[PDB]
């Protein structure tokens, strides 16, 4: 649909006086269906930068032929794409109305830029705003999460309006959909619960959200932690959203990656030693294994798990605990360094890393605090107890399940004691 | 001058070690992964480019083998041709350039559209099972502006595949070569180049990349003798027996070609 | 009960005899400032070979301690150890790290099995 | 009875949009202009005309998208005698500037289909062309595997695996639904200069019936 | 200059003995493995680090035998000097029109500087000066067994600023492999060197450098690293006679039968050369 989808909406808010406007060979046109009319040589251009498309030329096209690579049948420019000039017109309008920031109906996921409309009145429109990335808003958000209806907040909602989400990115002034949706409010808004349920975590600080954005998800994958050097395709794909589809199988590798290639950066002046695996890059873990590997996930620590990569995560935790007791202030923990072969390869390095926790305890029970030393001690024994052997090599969704593990066996341990 | 006489179908694996065989320009030149699968993914127009590239070496301007789809390897040394209305044109380019008579190609004429379409077809290659890509982070002495010279050292990224063993499929139409004249020593270069396409497509990024194997389906009769998709199925790899974790070298990799049907011979170039 | 008194792999054997020694001495001379654990797992593991022997000479010394008064097991540990090492027909001049790391998956699991009641 | 069912299947297919045609967006399911491509790719002689009758739809409607390093121009038409006057070469350089064009792609995953369609004589049919004896023809092709050409979803880098249907088509993930992909492409009116013409495509049970592209009330 | 003649394979076996052959950015600056299964690698970047270091220490600058990515060098200023060099005026961000003199630049940069001659160079910066691919390529080498990096910590009895830090001393650490034999590959291709010039004096002294790469090399971190075996196949034509990677299964390292326990000494390894295909000649002896 999508361009015809534009065109409604243009019929849509055209007729209404205000929040829009009404200004105005032979062949078929593909965006109406109707037959002998004027066909457009050259569609009117959309609108790129700070009011358009993030990152295109100011002039930026959807249809466009100038190379004669594009052209087919004998077709010159836009004859290749038959479309009346008033539907051209009302289609390329509507994209420019929703592009501009003034109407609450936009939205820019790292690359790409998306609008989205529903083909009749409805606050869904600038409710979704907050969904896709959220700052009312947060009763809305943990109703869906857990499954009530949307009207349970809001009855005023029609759930059977359809709604549409368009996903732009840009070229050298041309655009190209990355993705597309349709369906209805109350379905997609279904859909949306289901994520947010499978990323729920337990936050490492209280600073974290509890919707945490997809913007924000998706900065914790990049390389420096920047909008830039977010994977387009991650995040096109990352589409999984709203449609209830599996999430892309390079979500795991890349967020699995960047905490092979992360370490603490007290650089930032961030007092706290900045974790590796932090509350985002956890929930993208538990996500990917609830929906892809249907396996299951905890938000919180589960002592009664017995699950040999889980268990290794919290020995991994446990020891790291350790290493931060005996040695305050230290630049750089086995976090830093071990902890991708210990997931990728635990047979290889845990018993370097056992070794260097009972030199840690040792320091213990000497110093003060004599008996944490005994507590850890007895952690790493009733863990150990359920492993009958360090495995040689971990899948990639046991290393998520590592990483799960550590991830919820640190938080325990921060004010244990 | 005759075309070849039989259908053809091969299957090529090769192999890439610490290396990234194809960036994907959406990914920030990381290497292609299928979303669906995991699985490393390598486009046809890659292996056709490596595979002009492997002619236009070896023949180097020879009479019948010019390669008009040139990617900067060119030399002027010497160039000679054939000396053969729309249809001379066409005939003359197939006659004397390799790559249009293989693959196709489309000029700008009207009376058939540019059209040509060559018997040789690639499909995109994908990995046996999936990839996991490490990132290498290095550093450079020089800087490259003085405004970013005003402690000089600049920091980069580099993307490799620990290991993965590629499954690329082709066709060949007989049909299709009859009209362009894609001939029985053409296909010999091509079975040449298959084999040897990697070896001259050697740089900093691609690490070492060869060719393992190369099993040709060759058919009895002009079109084929059996469906294609269970040709393909005929080729089994697996992991080695005493093999275990991530694959690292082709020795890990089993791979076995069961009995074709009575009208497919079944040739192995490696 | 996760131990396996039946496995009889050299390095699980090494750490369940390890574990037993340290409960030993642990039990010969309660408050020590250091558990035989601390003075020589590093050299334990790295060269067994050269040092179970010094090992077993200072775990006969606490045993004798502790046979000394009715607060005796001495008996128990000895015939522990007497058992571990009859499944050894030679200790490792060294271990690879899959061993050393099943060296201590069976100290963990030895140490667990005599913290029982 | 009559017609044919044929089941195409494959992991990649890209029916690109007409209007999206450089960052190339696929249609949601193939258009009946690529079921005319993929069965003339199996037999096609120019007594006879293809027409396709419907598309089951067997898959759920998967998207992805590739990005690759492609061409900007065609190459243009050169002299013969003119071009071995003088000893000098010919090529287009790909990554020389402008050249290098890069073109995404939104494309399908997993796709499965089933093509009904039935022959029809043209005028260029001679007294011993029937369209029985060409169907038989067509059967024995697709039941031995055979074709003038790999058929390809819609771009020759997608194969497309084939096989004759004899029974029942299979039940298709959208059997209970209706759902409406708005206009699509018909085919090409190559009579009218290559004029494009479109039908709106409901897809109620998963099969799409498109009116015959022959029929003088879609054509201009 | 004429260009050399024929296509070449090498292996190339070097150790380290308490040293830390090529810090990883990212692991703090522990030794870089392949996390999967604990091999070591050292990346080819570091190699050919190493080759330009011994070639501009024992050239000294002589003419045609220039480095282009030297320790403080600007790459634009000496971008500046081609375009000096052959009378053109660089645009903006983009090459002479006249292709001709793009291919003075580009020559002049290759002539006389031997890593762009040899491993080629991007030089696309804002004095465009072209690209090169360069004849040499060379893999990552990768250790035969797989490596424990094990961690020292030392201290250092001074501060650098004012603090009153010392309670106890200022800390440090580094990060060593114990032992570990390294494998790299690479290849050289006569058609790019009739491309960029490079010479068989070229090759001979490239030899010289893998030869002698690590024995002005040393410092604080390396600890002692040595080249052990280098096999050259040459083909005897152009293009090579045989497969790249048939060639480099004729070596086979593996550990000496009397030896146990991990590696501590080349002696611990036995390296075996096949026999080559006929079209192969197998220079062992360097």
């Amino acid at each position: 649909m999508i361009l015809q989808a534009l065109h409604g909406y243009y019929q849509r808010m055209s007729a209404d006086p205000d929040a829009g406007m009404p200004p105005y060979l032979c062949g078929q046109c593909l965006i109406t269906g109707e037959r002998q009319k004027p066909i457009a040589q050259l569609h009117p251009s959309i609108k790129g930068g700070r009011d358009g498309v993030r990152g295109a030329q100011a002039v930026a096209s959807i249809v466009s032929f100038n190379n004669t690579a594009f052209e087919s049948y004998g077709k010159e420019q836009s004859i290749n794409a038959p479309v009346s000039q008033e539907a051209a017109f009302s289609y390329v309008t509507a994209l420019n109305y929703l592009l501009n920031p003034s109407n609450r109906q936009k939205v820019t996921i790292a690359d790409a830029t998306v609008v989205f409309w529903a083909e009749r009145s409805s606050p869904a429109e600038d409710i979704f705003a907050g969904m896709f990335d959220p700052p009312r808003m947060h009763d809305l958000l943990v109703a869906i999460r857990s499954g009530k209806r949307a009207t349970d907040i809001m009855p005023d909602m029609d759930e059977s309006v359809r709604f549409h989400v368009l996903g732009l990115s840009p070229n050298a002034a041309r655009l190209s959909v990355r993705f597309w949706e349709v369906d209805t409010v109350g379905h997609m808004l279904d859909k949306v619960g289901r994520h947010y349920r499978e990323l729920e975590i337990i936050p490492q600080f209280n600073n974290e959200q509890e919707f945490p954005s997809l913007s924000t998800l998706l900065r914790q994958t990049a390389v420096l932690n920047k909008t830039e050097n977010i994977s387009p395709v991650l995040a096109g794909g990352l589409r999984a959203m709203l449609t209830g589809g599996p999430y892309p199988q390079s979500l795991l590798p890349a967020v699995l990656g960047r905490i092979r290639a992360e370490h603490a950066r007290p650089e930032d002046k961030s007092r706290y030693r900045l974790e590796v695996v932090t509350y985002y890059r956890a929930a993208l873990i538990k996500a990917y294994l609830i929906r892809n590997r249907k396996l299951e996930v905890p938000v919180s620590l589960d002592p009664a798990r017995t699950d040999r990569p889980y268990l290794l995560g919290r020995l991994f935790a446990v020891l790291e605990k350790a290493q931060e007791d005996a040695v305050p202030g230290a630049n750089a923990t086995i976090k830093d360094r071990y902890l991708a072969s210990a997931s990728a390869n635990p047979g290889q390095v845990f018993h370097m890393l056992l070794k260097n926790a009972s030199n840690h305890t040792a320091k213990l029970r000497k110093d003060p605090e004599r008996k944490s030393a005994i507590h850890y001690e007895i952690m790493m024994q009733e863990i150990i107890d359920n492993i009958s052997d360090f495995p040689v090599t971990m899948s990639s969704d046991e290393q998520g399940l590592f990483m799960i593990g550590y991830y919820h066996q640190r938080k325990a341990l921060f004010t244990k004691k | 001058m005759t075309a070849i006489a039989n259908r053809y179908e091969f299957v090529l694996l090769f192999d890439v070690e610490n290396g990234n065989p194809n960036g994907d320009p959406d990914a920030g030149n990381m290497p292609r992964i299928d979303p669906e699968t995991g699985h490393g993914l390598v486009t046809d127009v890659c292996l056709k480019r490596k595979i002009r590239n492997h002619v236009a070496l070896t023949k180097e301007g020879a009479e019948r083998f010019n390669i008009y789809i040139q990617e900067k390897a060119i030399l002027n040394e010497t160039h000679e041709r054939a000396y053969t209305d729309a249809k001379r044109v066409t005939d003359w380019m197939c006659t004397n350039f390799y790559d249009i008579r293989t693959f196709g190609a489309v000029m700008t004429t009207e009376v058939n559209c540019g059209q040509v379409r060559g018997p040789v077809q690639m499909a995109f290659a994908r990995s046996v099972e999936p990839v996991v890509p490490q990132e290498v982070s290095i550093t450079r002495m020089a800087v490259t502006t003085k405004a970013e010279a005003e402690d000089n050292r600049t920091m980069g990224r580099k993307h490799i595949v620990p290991y993965g063993l590629y499954v690329a499929h082709g066709f060949i139409s007989a049909p299709l070569a009859e009209k362009t004249g894609f001939s029985d020593e053409d296909l010999t270069l091509f079975w040449d180049a298959l084999v040897n396409m990697f070896e001259h497509d050697r740089s900093a990024a691609r690490g070492l990349m060869s060719s393992r194997k190369l099993i040709v389906f060759k058919h009895q009769n002009r079109l084929g003798n059996a469906p294609a998709h269970k040709l393909f199925d005929l080729v089994k790899v697996s992991r080695a027996e005493g093999s275990s974790g991530p694959a690292r070298s082709f020795a890990d990799y089993a791979v076995t070609v069961g009995q074709a049907p009575e009208g497919v011979e079944v040739k192995e170039m490696l | 009960v996760s131990l396996d008194p039946a496995r009889t792999d050299r390095p699980y054997l090494l750490g369940r005899l390890f574990a037993v020694l340290e409960k030993a001495q642990e039990d010969a001379v309660p408050g020590a400032n250091a558990t035989i654990k601390d003075r020589y797992l590093a050299s334990a593991s790295a060269n067994p070979g050269q040092v179970f022997h010094m090992l077993l000479k200072n775990a006969s010394n606490h045993t004798a301690k502790l046979r000394k008064d009715p607060e005796r097991k001495a008996i128990h540990y000895e015939i522990m150890m007497q058992e571990i090492i009859d499944n050894i027909s030679d200790f490792p001049v060294t271990m690879s790290s899959d061993e050393q790391g099943l060296f201590m998956i069976g100290y963990y699991h030895q140490r667990k099995a005599l913290f029982t009641k | 009875t009559y017609g044919i069912r044929l089941r195409v299947w494959g992991d990649y297919a890209c029916f690109t949009r007409p209007e999206m045609k450089v960052e190339r967006v696929s249609y949601d399911v193939m258009p009946p202009s690529a079921a005319r491509g993929i069965l003339e790719a199996i037999h096609w002689k120019p007594a006879i005309r293809w027409i396709v009758d419907r598309i089951h739809v067997l898959r759920p409607i998967v998207f992805d998208n590739v990005r690759r390093n492609e061409v900007s121009s065609k190459i243009p038409k050169p002299n013969p005698a003119t071009a071995m006057r003088d000893r000098k070469p010919l090529y287009f350089l790909v990554d020389d500037g402008s050249n290098r064009q890069q073109r995404a792609a939104t494309l399908l995953r997993n796709v499965d289909y089933v093509i009904e369609a039935h022959f029809e004589l043209t005028d260029k049919a001679g007294a011993e062309d029937n369209a029985g004896k060409h169907l038989d023809i067509f059967r024995r092709r697709a039941r031995a595997g055979q074709s003038f050409q790999q058929p390809c979803l819609g771009c020759r880098e997608f194969p497309a695996s084939f096989e004759l249907l004899e029974g029942d088509v299979p039940l298709s993930c959208y059997a209970g639904e209706k759902r409406d992909l708005g206009y699509m492409l018909l085919d090409i009116d190559f009579e009218r200069d290559m004029t494009p013409l479109f039908f709106k495509a409901v897809m109620e049970d998963g099969v799409i019936t498109p009116p015959s592209r022959t029929s003088p009330e879609v054509r201009a």
